[PDB]
């Protein structure tokens, strides 16, 4: 995700989407959020309409680098978590110092992350990874109650990436 | 020389580390010249396994200037390190960082320029964030020494760190500023720091914002007292009323330090106020942080406006902290208020902080009265003794009856320490059926210290006031149809006699012991024998011969051996 844009874009971006600027990496929001700035163009100052494209464009095809998986998939998938999903299991336990007989999405991308990690001398981020800890790291935020609400807001928005 | 460079690959087993890093004696043996060309090398890319072995690897290294050869080979250390600077893990770039900065010591002006610097800008440079952040914090080592324009392209490295892609790099470098821009030269703080700290002050990020506080701190003591208004002051002001509770915390927790960093007088104008609305800030952790602050911020107010000041502003402040709606923001001043007196003096100590040191004693809250309880020292030396009593009767009582055994325990714990600080007079009536509701207890520990009360009572009380009020209460136990309590008027005498002398352990004590020893349930029998044993020693030669010797003999005609065998021993252990 830091490799998606820079600083100086990174912020324009999100200026021209009316999106506090603290949720750069919320890919779901910045969609959702450029779906309803289109709602204010074709025959609606104008010269942002075409510049947040021109921006927006080019983080669309960073992130789909972002979720590109290692190797090209040489070396549990459909669309959006949904109905009954399991994001944790129990509170503190999936998260902390993990007792892991689970497979809670929690769970999964934190077993990803250090299989991954083995091949990969390279530090990851967040939407490279997914995991709660890549995310908590993101973000400045605290292992508390909320914060996994907040992660588990944008997981059930993510299409199935790295299962 | 043993075991060496073969145990260097084993499988990866925290058994090969108990003689692996005692690097310091392989390189001891293996010579001075083969470790740099041969053992350095080695560490450099061919281990690289746990976050156990590498982070005693890391401390080891910074252990190795007068082992590779001196100062003047120390650069042939840094590739080891530089590359440890580097894992994921941080527990162990952080080492590998804290010992880059004891070798960049050892380094000559010349040598800094050569390799330290170089390796700084890889790190800095690098595309790994974990490269970054660990470079951050090596700009301050390698700047009073390095030359004039080294120092200049240093800055910008810095500035660039400031500006990061990754969240996790900005803060690195927040975390960081102070240490740099105390060993810039002022023309550059002015300049080069103050804008790069305005731009963490305000940070869409709070996790940024929140470390802008510290260095805030620290930017403010090097400037002259004179351009604070200018520079430092608008961004403290700000953060003071910041959006997010983080950041707030955070100046109400280094209020104090920032008070001394900022001087006397604009703490009178800024702070003061600022300072007010922390005391009533929405978040609760924030008032708390505060309230802990508040005794602090008062004694560091200038030497003569302190009366006019905390009798102006900060009491009504405390005014309301005391009649807070939140437990720990209550509690904060519970056990800082009373440290008010020193500098109010007698007069008004008794004119408003009485008040307030009363109204604090009437709360319901358990954990309020304790600290309140617990700072007797300051308000001791200055206040009355019979004020106390009238609150302290309710205080001292529910404290006591407290739902929670812990908390009971307390007190009973407390009592020995309340009579060297309100002795014979404060103890009465309506408190020592308290301190015997306590032998009654259900939870155990609490039966356990409130027999040790008595002991403790007793060898601070002399032998006089047990036989008029303790001892007559004592003995009202051996009655309790319920024989657990029967057995406390034993287990209580057996820690009194100890400290009684011969008179009252013969004469009030002694009667009731030979009285239980009928008692229908063998439980107490047994425990008379083991309690004419404890008192054995204290007797006289014919009070034994008299009474307590034709006891144990008809207990020991008992039809449950474990009373005749208790009983058998006592006969044994004092003939
Ligand atoms: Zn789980
Ligand atoms: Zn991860």
């Amino acid at each position: 995700m830091d490799k998606v844009l820079n600083r100086e874009e990174s912020l324009q971006l999100m200026d021209l989407l009316g999106l506090e600027r603290s949720a750069w990496g919320n890919i779901p929001l910045m969609r959702k959020a450029y779906l309803k700035k289109c709602k204010e163009f074709h025959p609606d100052d104008e010269e942002k309409m075409k510049k947040m494209n021109t921006l927006y464009k080019k983080m669309e095809d960073g992130v789909k680098y972002a979720h590109q998986p290692d190797f090209g998939g040489f070396w549990a998938s459909s669309l959006n978590p949904g109905v009954d999903a399991i994001y944790c299991k129990q509170w503190p336990e999936c998260v902390k110092k993990m007792s892991t007989n689970c497979i809670c999405l929690l769970c999964l991308l934190r077993m990803k992350h250090e299989n991954r990690k083995l091949y990969r001398k390279d530090p990851l981020v967040w939407v490279d990874c997914y995991c709660f800890d890549c995310f908590r790291m993101w973000f400045g935020l605290d292992l508390c109650e909320g914060t996994l609400l907040l992660w588990c807001d944008i997981i059930g928005q993510t299409t199935y990436r790295d299962l | 020389i043993a075991v060496l460079i073969d145990e260097l690959r084993n499988e990866d087993v925290q058994l090969r580390l108990n003689s692996i890093k005692k690097l310091s004696t392989i390189a001891l043996a293996l010579g001075v010249e083969r470790t740099r060309s041969e053992l350095l090398p080695f560490l450099t890319d061919t281990i690289y396994d746990e976050d156990e072995v590498l982070l005693a690897l890391a401390e080891q290294l910074g252990t190795f200037t007068t082992l590779v050869g001196g100062p003047e080979y120390v650069h042939c250390l840094l590739p080891p390190l530089e590359s440890l600077a580097t894992v994921e893990e941080t527990v162990v770039r952080d080492k590998a960082v804290e010992s880059l900065r004891a070798i960049s010591h050892e380094h000559s002006p010349s040598d800094l320029e050569a390799h330290f610097v170089p390796l700084v800008k890889r790190l800095a440079g690098g595309d790994w964030f974990t490269s970054r952040t660990s470079a951050c914090g090596l700009f301050s080592v390698c700047y009073p020494r390095v030359s004039s324009a080294v120092k200049a392209e240093l800055r910008q490295y810095f500035r660039n760190l400031c500006s990061d892609d990754t969240p996790m790099v900005r803060r690195a470098a927040a975390s960081k500023l102070g240490e740099f821009a105390k060993v810039l030269e002022l023309d550059n703080v002015k300049s080069e720091i103050i804008p790069m700290f305005s731009n963490l002050a305000s940070d869409e990020q709070d996790s940024v914002r929140l470390l802008a506080v510290e260095a805030c701190v620290n930017i403010a003591q090097l400037l002259p007292q004179e351009d604070l208004e200018a520079l430092v002051m608008p961004t403290l002001r700000q953060a003071a009323e910041d959006k997010s509770w983080r950041v707030r915390y955070m100046v109400a927790d280094k209020f104090t330090e920032l008070q001394k960093a900022v001087g006397p007088e604009i703490t009178k104008t800024d702070l003061v106020p600022a300072f007010q609305n922390l005391m009533k800030d929405c978040e609760a952790e924030v008032r708390a942080a505060a309230s802990h602050k508040v005794k602090e911020f008062c004694e560091n107010l200038s030497a003569d406006c302190r009366e006019n000041v905390i009798m102006t502003q900060i009491l009504p402040c405390i005014k309301e902290l005391v009649s807070d709606a939140n437990q720990h923001v209550k509690s904060a001043l519970a056990s800082v208020i009373m440290g008010l007196s020193p500098i109010l003096g007698k007069d008004n100590t008794i004119e408003h902080l009485l008040p307030l040191f009363l109204a604090q004693l009437k709360d319901e809250c358990p954990e309020v009265r304790l600290n309140i309880i617990s700072n007797l020292d300051c308000v001791n030396e200055v206040i009355g003794i019979r004020q106390l009593s009238q609150s302290l009767l309710p205080a001292i009582v529910e404290l006591a009856e407290d739902a929670k055994w812990r908390v009971r325990l307390a007190i009973i714990e407390y009592m020995p320490l309340l009579a060297g600080q309100l002795g014979v007079e404060f103890f009465d009536e309506k408190l020592n059926s308290l301190c015997m509701a306590w032998l009654v207890d259900h939870v155990y520990a609490i039966r356990e210290a409130a027999t040790s009360n008595l002991k403790k009572l007793v060898e601070k009380f002399g032998k006089e006031w047990a036989h008029a009020t303790i001892i007559p209460k004592v003995l009202a136990m051996s009655g309790d149809p319920n024989y657990l309590h029967r057995m406390t008027t034993l287990f209580c005498i057996n820690v009194l006699s100890e400290v009684c002398g011969q008179d009252i352990t013969t004469k009030h004590m002694l009667p009731t012991v030979l009285r239980m020893a009928g008692d229908p349930v063998a439980n107490v029998r047994f425990n008379v024998a083991k309690s004419l044993q404890k008192i054995g020693p204290i007797l006289d030669n014919s009070t034994l011969q008299s009474e307590v010797k034709p006891i144990l003999e008809k207990l020991t005609q008992d039809q449950d051996v474990d009373v005749k065998y208790f009983a058998q021993e006592a006969l044994t252990v004092l003939s």
